[PDB]
């Protein structure tokens, strides 16, 4: 269940 | 109070990991109604996306027990109720960013890189309502979103450079959204891969401004095609 | 069946990282005026350590921001009246806390164990409130504190084991009081060595059910010591 | 900051 990615991001 | 102060008290909530608060003074901010800066747009995004970005972790934990403990029952209504309840808590948030977006934000738009930020905005919210949206309103929902994520994507090809960040990162959710949204691969995939070529093909309109930002972006643009293509 | 449900609704709380929404529930479940299990209290304890945990860290990182502002008085005041806000969330937390503890869980305490828990608990609500008390009320917030881990130390050396992960976390805590409020790095040492030393001696009153965390607690007393003895 | 001194309970990482 990866999820791909998109911007903005999460803060880590 | 004044936009200066709710900039920099911004500024200290994000700081602090206070994302409601650093939400609540953008969105003050942009009520205020003059065009934001470089900088007041993208602390409004950052605010916004780890506000809203709670909800959607938190629905997809949650979504995740309700099918693990299918034939269980009680538990399961549990679950239903409680992912019912970040639901609305989602939408709320995502219907204030919209309302944002169509009464302030992208009408005082005047240069065509802040449009086509504001645009892919709004696609990516009405891509969360997508998300949780109930089965007779989800059509409207994703084509709403559609519609948004094409516009910015037109004004882009036309107005901004292959490498420019904002352009690629459009193309980068606009992707998604085929892939995740519409279950469309194909287009996701082809997508995403002109656009990285692209890029990869004028790799000499870089910026000294941005040439970070667009390797990055390029860089997630070949690891979601990766992913993709296995 | 309401109780079980609020259980149940805050460990799915807990799993989606929705802290308010999980304290929200234990603070239900007490109030119905029946004694905690073992889950139950602890499942209150995490539930509020992590709300009160949020505005702490968030206090200290506006904190110093405040004092690493050497120039910009209107930041400063700024990040203050930020400080300022934080506080007030922070002693709302504290106080309702506070309240549960005197009005449910201190008078339906039937057994020392619970009694020192809950004790232990009163002492770190109040060590929170001093950290931002405002200094004509500091010395009775200090007190209050100090007293109410006095009282669940003094009933955990007589009616608990030294051993158990209740008695050893109460010194932890206890000796960071005396370390953080009352600046005495003495005591502080003095104290946590003590119960370690205790512990360490009756090692063979260690349970099936108690001993990884009685061995876990004495790890951290001795973290604690080796970062103020070095 | 540096290593700070432990209390329990521990927030969630
Ligand atoms: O954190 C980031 C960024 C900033 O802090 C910032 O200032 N960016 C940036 C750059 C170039 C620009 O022209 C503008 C502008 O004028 O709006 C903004 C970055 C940015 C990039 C893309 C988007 N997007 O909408 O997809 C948003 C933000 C960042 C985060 C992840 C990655 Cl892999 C790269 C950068
Ligand atoms: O997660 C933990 C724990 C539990 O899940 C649990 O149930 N604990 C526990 C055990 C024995 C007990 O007698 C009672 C009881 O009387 O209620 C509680 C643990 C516990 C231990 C100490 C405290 N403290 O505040 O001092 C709190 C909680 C835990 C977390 C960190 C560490 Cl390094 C060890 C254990
Ligand atoms: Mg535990």
């Amino acid at each position: 269940t990866i999820v791909p990615a998109t911007l903005p991001q999460l803060t880590p | 109070m004044d936009k200066n102060e709710l900039v920099q008290k911004a500024k200290l909530a994000e700081q602090a990991e206070r994302y409601d608060d650093m939400a609540a003074c953008m969105k003050s901010v942009t009520e205020q109604g003059a065009e934001l800066s470089n900088e007041e747009r993208n602390l409004l995004s950052v605010a916004y996306k780890n506000v809203v970005g709670a909800r959607r972790s938190s629905w997809r934990v949650v979504s995740s027990i309700e099918q693990k403990t299918e034939g269980a029952e009680k538990k399961q209504q549990m679950a239903r109720e409680y992912r019912e309840k970040i639901e609305t808590e989602l939408r709320d948030i995502c219907n204030d960013v919209l309302s944002l977006l169509e009464k302030f934000l992208i009408p005082n738009a005047s240069q065509a890189e802040s449009k086509v930020f504001y645009l892919k905005m709004k696609g990516d919210y009405y891509r969360y309502l997508a998300e949780v949206a109930a089965g007779d309103d989800k059509k409207g929902i994703v084509d709403q979103s559609q519609q948004a994520y094409q516009e910015a994507f037109e004004i882009s090809k036309k107005e901004m450079q292959p490498t420019h960040p904002i352009r690629l990162g459009l193309a980068l959710n606009f992707s998604v959204f085929y892939y995740e949204i519409l279950n469309s691969p194909e287009k996701a995939c082809s997508l995403a891969k002109t656009a990285f070529d692209e890029a990869i093909a004028e790799l000499d309109t870089l910026s000294e401004e941005s040439y970070k930002d667009s390797t990055l972006i390029m860089q997630l643009l070949r690891d979601n095609l990766t992913l993709w293509t296995s």
